[PDB]
């Protein structure tokens, strides 16, 4: 079936500490406070141009309280990561060592 | 149906210990934090500690520490505190609350009967009187930082009588979904404000500030908002 999902346009939480994997990766767990779920997480990691990349193909929310994993690479040193549109966008600043 | 159920009423002999459980129904526990909250008749609410229920990892406030044991059993989706040797001091209402960003999902609260270099959140005024439709502003300044991720992890609460808390905002300006839009935050680095413009009649409650970028989760002292007599 046609998998087709409009792109979110309310805001979104922080569920848990950014965690770190292994092979230089980090897992941002987020859950969705806005309306028109399901629907596709805006997600880019920038800096201050995009500067890191996205692991999970297609992040998409299924439900309101309903947390979702986005595993992505970001650059070494400092980058954004930006989830959601505005108003209120998520920008949470990492720093890579 | 998103809802977190707390057993029953304890009476506690002084000296004996007490499990207290947090069944949770339409999500899953492991999703994120759980913690506890304790609340003395008529008094603020005291952040115990955290529990991650996936890696069953354990944060206290140092108030608790010897007094309470947070667990989980993610099987039958439960939180769990644990509170030994009960002394009139741990007679209170014991809520379980789910949450990272504000505790939007509280239990109804388990009331616990006993019968026979710190991080400080300084909550002004302790007490509000305000004339029905009137511009109400409520401070909270905290001794360290409540950074994360260049965010602010500042969080507002409204308490009636008798229920447990409701999330008004979180991330020190953003509105929780529901809230009408008369609530607002705004403030950085130590320094934040709560506002309700304008006061209607629902709106008679005490307020909390809350931290939880890091532990303790500690909340302010409150502001009971009263109308102008």
């Amino acid at each position: 079936m046609g998998m087709s999902y409009s792109m979110c346009t309310g805001k979104f939480k922080i569920v848990k500490e950014i965690a770190e994997t292994q092979h230089g990766t980090i897992v941002i767990r987020v859950q969705y406070e806005g309306d028109g779920s399901p629907c596709k997480i805006p997600f880019e990691i920038m800096d201050l141009h995009v500067l890191g990349r996205l692991i999970t193909v297609n992040p998409i929310v299924t439900e309101k309280d309903s947390p979702v994993n986005i595993e992505a690479e970001p650059p070494f040193g400092d980058s954004y990561i930006i989830i959601g549109v505005e108003p209120g966008q998520l920008k949470l600043n990492w720093f890579k060592k | 149906v998103k809802l977190l159920e707390q057993s029953g009423a304890e009476l506690v002999k002084p000296g004996a210990s007490v499990r207290l459980s947090c069944t949770a129904s339409g999500f899953n526990i492991k999703d994120t934090y759980m913690s506890w909250v304790k609340q003395r008749p008529e008094q603020g609410l005291e952040w115990i500690g955290r529990i991650d229920p996936a890696n069953g990892d354990t944060k206290y406030d140092p108030k608790f520490q010897g007094k309470a044991t947070i667990t989980a059993d993610t099987s039958s989706n439960t939180a769990y505190l644990h509170l030994s040797s009960l002394t009139s001091g741990d007679t209170a209402v014991y809520y379980c609350s789910r949450g990272w960003e504000g505790f939007a999902y509280w239990g109804q609260g388990t009331l616990v009967t006993v019968s026979a270099s710190e991080l400080v959140m300084t909550q002004t005024p302790a007490s509000l009187a305000v004339s029905l439709g009137q511009r109400a502003t409520i401070s909270c300044r905290a001794s360290e930082n409540v950074d994360r991720y260049g965010n602010s992890f500042m969080h507002w609460y409204q308490q009636k009588a008798g229920q447990p808390p409701k999330l008004l905002i979180y991330r020190a300006s953003n509105l929780e979904s529901g809230i009408p839009a008369r609530f607002s935050g705004s403030g950085s680095r130590t320094d934040f404000t709560l506002t309700i413009n304008p006061v209607e009649a629902d709106d008679v409650a005490t307020y909390f500030c809350q931290r939880s970028n890091e532990v303790p989760w500690t909340f302010g002292g409150g502001t009971k908002l009263e109308i102008k007599r």
